[PDB]
RNA sequence: UCGGCUCAAGCCGAUGGAAGUUUGAGGCAAUAACAGGUCUGUGAUGCCCUUAGAUGUUCUGGGCCGCACGCGCGCUACACUGACAGAGCCAGCGAGUACUCCCUUGGCCGAGAGGCCCGGGUAAUCUUGUUAAACUCUGUCGUGCUGGGGAUAGAGCAUUGCAAUUAUUGCUCUUCAACGAGGAAUCCCUAGUAAGCGCAAGUCAUCAGCUUGCGUUGAUUACGUCCCUGCCCUUUGUACACACC
């Protein structure tokens, strides 16, 4: 009896976070493998690793990790990511509750769709744009997708009596598909609109 | 921008009408769509919990989180 | 300030008082003592007379009056002179 | 010749010097057959001191720290009374020692 | 229905929809803490509002407010002292601060004494710096 | 002295708000002797 | 007559000084050294003490 | 299997033995309560009303667990920060009569004796049986 | 050690390994200059000046802090990723008493600040496991400048000190200002780093919003370029060489 009596089913199962098996992940498009990784599962993302230290070792991380660091910032939640982690795991829990689809299926399609493949670079012109719509790379995809969705989760949770956990959760629901109800796809969808302009 | 302290007739026969047809209830969703203050919603949760409608998830000193029965 | 002991300035000063006020004749108001010192306490035994404290440049003299008996006598001669102030100088301008 | 069980302590700046002495002190007793217990060496406290170099002020804002170690290694016997004087003779310069009987 | 959301004690209205302990905090010269004190010997429930209360017990709640010492409460807790050479304690209320306000400004005025000269003009009587500070406004 | 100046009535914290508040030819550094 | 310098000097600062300078501002009181900071580094080899 | 105190949640162990002290009813009160401020450091008084009792369990539970303690350790412990206003915050320690006479009364109960040899008070054999009692009834509960 | 570039010096990437950016961080540090700073560190020092109504030394009181207003280094906040009430509970660097009065445990009195009586330690032995703060669990409050915020002031109680008024500081009760993320501008920073949070030492009888050090939690973005702002090397021009002052 030297671990706890409850959580026993799990052993006979493959490894997972208690409530989510990340078996039978999305099946949805390509060129985002190889960037996000699942292969090896964590259970919680207080794992500290070295990633900093190298130029890709970062690419190798579960995403969960990745998340849970993006939304500690604004000098108040500067290194308390148990929040943080507090908050993704029980968010997981209101979209499930909210949708019987696998939670990290929805974070999952949700970053897939927020990217953008064009941009635009500002090469002098003295004081004009010589504009010449560049293209995206892959990594960076997810690199700004993350940060500038766990942002507006905040924004919006602000001067707000809904908190953030559900907040975050609706998120994520409402970016699934073409809602235009989410902060990130809508900021999402200008960027190619300015970057189509002078292309 | 005041919410009723207090729980009238109109709002209990409301809330005994669609609660039992939500998928989620939270303190938030209470104050924000019933228009009543968050003292009675925390109130209103352990009474309606008792008569046995809605199922916890987890329980905690932050945030309480039910669905149907 | 009276639990502790008292020194030979403050007992020297009590007695320029007694003296005034022994002699003084009735229908008149008591002498004038100057002097520096401006950390006594006001004692309600020590009614009746005038004092001209220093204030840092001059004496003044004031009447003492009864229920003023929790200050000091420093407290009663200011020190600067208020400030009317003047035109702004050459300064000032970055 | 009832023993008391002595300490001798010693104290010093450098530290290769003390230490050898200390070896060659645990040998010239071992030699004549009596027994030792070993050299326990007490921890090393540093102390520093941290000034500012200029004089005046002006300028950048730069600081110095000097600093002083020192070692104890005290050592302990089990010995007569009188065999002391003649065994802690020939000592080196700087180095002090003190006795302490332990009676 | 006893909701009666709106109080007037001692010339002021307060609000009833707050808290029993709270709603008293209103008034000048108590304080939310002092409130708590004298709120509990009263022996009321602090769990309700301070509109679903009725006359009685509002009755012995001020009336603690006027004579505190009677009802074993101590000395050091009260907020007044030697308002005289022989002087006694007692607790100041919404008015009477005002009252008592104004009259040391004019006991300092006539006694001619350095900080009602500060006071007279208005500077910080408590002695800090202002050549620099808080002096747009 | 003190007592005159609460009498002083010239000048207060109110009356002092009310009241109200080139081209060189040489170079760099040849400006003057400095 | 002899009262000109009666009042006491035991207490607080003036009532010590460098063994050198005589100089009553920076002095070191760590270790019981009592000598100003700026003559220190001056003898600070004599006394023993070595930066790293 | 046999179990002791440290075999028991934290803030279980306490809320138990809080509910079994109060229903036995011994204990000395000497009306310092209703007036206290918990420590220097801290502003109201508790919400809950039988806080005092409460406190008793803690106090307890660690002499059982500390070689020896004194009053004045028990401010220090039970510290903490004080707002002193827009100045940075510092660490103060709580009241030191309020956790004085409180363990006065508990040791006068057979719980905790004098340790005049070296100096504190530890727990006697009575008092280190009655905790296991409350913490045993508490495993086959849950 | 390997696998692809490459004449080579090397660079990058995988494996092994506690460690693969010079393994991490510092100390010292060339030829030669500046009318850079210091005469207020020195019984280091030239000249001038003052010297007994002293610019020598000493005692009393004050001021350097006085305030319509412009500028610089910092501290607290604008809240729910929060405030408030209980409880669970984890460090490191350092410091300490002789002619003096240091670090202080324990017992007793005291709402609190404080007070009295034995005692230990000149120290890996006693203070000290420095039970620090942040943090974690259970509740109260609930979008309202409200229980976020703590400027301004009144009353009272103590401590340091010869002396607290222009409040030293602390404690007790009351009073409850501006401030909703801040224009034109502009700073610091590449991994146990920024940032958050506290602790020790220095000055010190008391006073830290300051500096020098210590630890806890712990990230986004890059492995680059000469577009802006500095600097050095080459080519070039000179009627300057005290050298564009
Ligand atoms: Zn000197």
């Amino acid at each position: 009896d030297v671990l706890p009596k409850e959580v026993l089913a799990e052993v006979g199962s493959v490894k997972l976070f208690n409530r989510w098996s990340y078996d039978d992940i999305e099946i949805r498009d390509i060129s985002l493998t190889d960037y996000i990784q699942i292969r090896a599962p964590v259970y919680i993302p207080h794992s500290a690793g070295r990633y900093a230290v190298k130029r890709f070792r970062k690419a190798n991380c579960p995403i969960i990790e990745r998340l849970t660091n993006s939304l500690m910032m604004h000098g108040r939640n500067n290194g308390k990511k148990l929040m943080a982690v507090r908050i993704v795991a029980h968010a997981f829990e209101i979209i499930h509750l909210m949708t019987d689809q696998n939670p990290i299926q929805v974070a999952v399609d949700a970053i897939v769709n927020c990217g953008p493949r064009e941009d635009s670079t500002r090469i002098g012109s003295a004081g004009t744009v010589r504009r010449q719509a560049v293209d995206v790379s892959p990594l960076r995809r997810v690199n700004q997708a993350i940060a500038l969705l766990t942002t507006g989760a905040r924004e919006a949770a602000f001067r707000n009596v809904k908190t953030i956990a559900e907040c975050l959760a609706e998120e994520l629901i409402n970016a699934a598909k073409g809602s235009s109800n989410s902060y990130a796809i809508k900021k999402k969808d200008e960027l190619e609109r300015v970057a189509k302009s002078n292309r | 921008a005041q919410h009723s302290v207090i729980l009238d007739k109109a709002t209990s026969d409301k809330l005994y009408k669609d609660v039992q047809s939500y998928r989620l209830v939270t303190v938030a969703t209470l104050v924000d769509r019933l228009k009543i203050n968050g003292a009675l919603a925390r109130k209103c949760l352990k009474d309606l919990e008792e008569k046995g409608l809605i199922r916890q998830v987890v329980g905690h000193s932050k945030m309480k989180i039910y669905t149907r029965a | 300030k009276i639990n502790r002991g008292l020194k030979r300035r403050p007992l020297g000063l009590i007695k320029k008082l007694r003296k005034a006020k022994q002699e003084a004749k009735p229908n008149e108001k008591p002498e004038l003592v100057k002097t520096h010192l401006r950390d006594m306490i006001v004692v309600p035994e020590m009614i009746g007379s005038v004092i001209g404290i220093y204030s840092g440049k001059e004496f003044n003299q004031v009447e003492i009056k009864p229920e003023m008996v929790g200050h000091y006598l420093g407290e009663f001669s200011i020190t600067y002179k208020p400030v009317k102030h003047g035109r702004p100088g050459i300064g000032a301008t970055h | 010749p009832k023993v008391h069980k002595i300490r001798i302590t010693l104290t010093s700046r450098k530290v290769q010097s003390l230490e050898k002495v200390c070896q060659e002190l645990i040998e010239r007793a071992k030699n004549k057959d009596l027994r030792v217990k070993g050299p326990v060496r007490m921890p090393t406290k540093t102390l520093k001191i941290t000034t500012r170099k200029t004089p005046c002020g002006e300028g950048s804002k730069t600081w110095d720290a000097y600093e002083m170690r020192i070692h104890k290694r005290l050592i302990d016997l089990t010995a007569p009374t009188e065999i002391v004087k003649q065994i802690i003779i020939n000592i080196e310069a700087g180095v002090e020692v003190e006795v302490t009987i332990a009676a | 229905t006893n909701f009666n959301h709106i109080l007037r004690l001692l010339n002021t209205n307060v609000d009833g929809k707050q808290k029993v302990v709270y709603a008293l905090t209103q008034i000048k010269g108590v304080g939310r803490r002092y409130s708590n004190l004298v709120c509990k010997k009263a022996d009321v429930d602090l769990k309700k509002r301070a509109g679903e209360l009725t006359s009685e017990e509002l009755e012995r709640l001020v009336t603690i407010i006027q004579n505190p010492l009677a009802y074993k409460i101590p000395t050091w807790f009260l907020n007044r002292q030697r308002d005289i050479v022989d002087g006694k304690d007692s607790q100041i209320l919404a008015n009477g601060v005002d009252s008592k306000l104004r009259e040391d400004l004019e006991r300092l005025k006539k006694i001619r004494a350095h900080r009602g000269l500060r006071h007279y003009w208005g500077l910080r009587v408590r002695g800090q710096h202002t050549k620099t500070t808080g002096r747009r406004g | 002295g003190n007592e005159a100046a609460f009498r002083d009535r010239n000048a207060g914290r109110d009356a002092n708000r009310g009241k109200p508040t080139r081209r060189g030819g040489f170079r760099g550094r040849g400006k003057r002797e400095e | 007559e002899s009262v000109w310098n009666s009042r006491p000097r035991t207490y607080g600062k003036g009532s010590r000084a460098c063994r050198v300078c005589t100089h009553q501002a920076g002095l070191i009181r760590k270790y019981g050294l009592n000598i100003c900071r700026q003559c220190f580094r001056e003898k600070a080899a004599d006394i023993g003490f070595v930066k790293y | 299997g046999g179990v002791t105190v440290r075999d028991v949640d934290a803030h279980k162990f306490v809320a138990a033995y809080a509910a079994f002290l109060k229903r036995q009813g011994k204990l000395p009160v000497p009306g310092w309560v209703d007036t206290v401020k918990t420590g220097n450091a801290k502003e109201l008084p508790p919400q809950d009303i039988d806080w005092w009792y409460i406190r008793a369990a803690s106090v307890a539970r660690h002499v059982y667990l500390r070689k020896t303690v004194g009053v004045g350790r028990l401010r220090k412990v039970h510290g903490s920060a004080k707002n002193r206003g827009t100045r940075p915050s510092h660490h103060v320690d709580a009241s030191g009569s309020v956790d004085r006479k409180i363990m006065q009364a508990l040791e006068k109960i057979q719980v905790l004796e004098k340790d005049e040899e070296r100096g504190g008070r530890r727990i006697t054999q009575q008092g280190q049986r009655d905790l296991d009692r409350i913490a045993q009834t508490v495993a086959e509960a849950d």
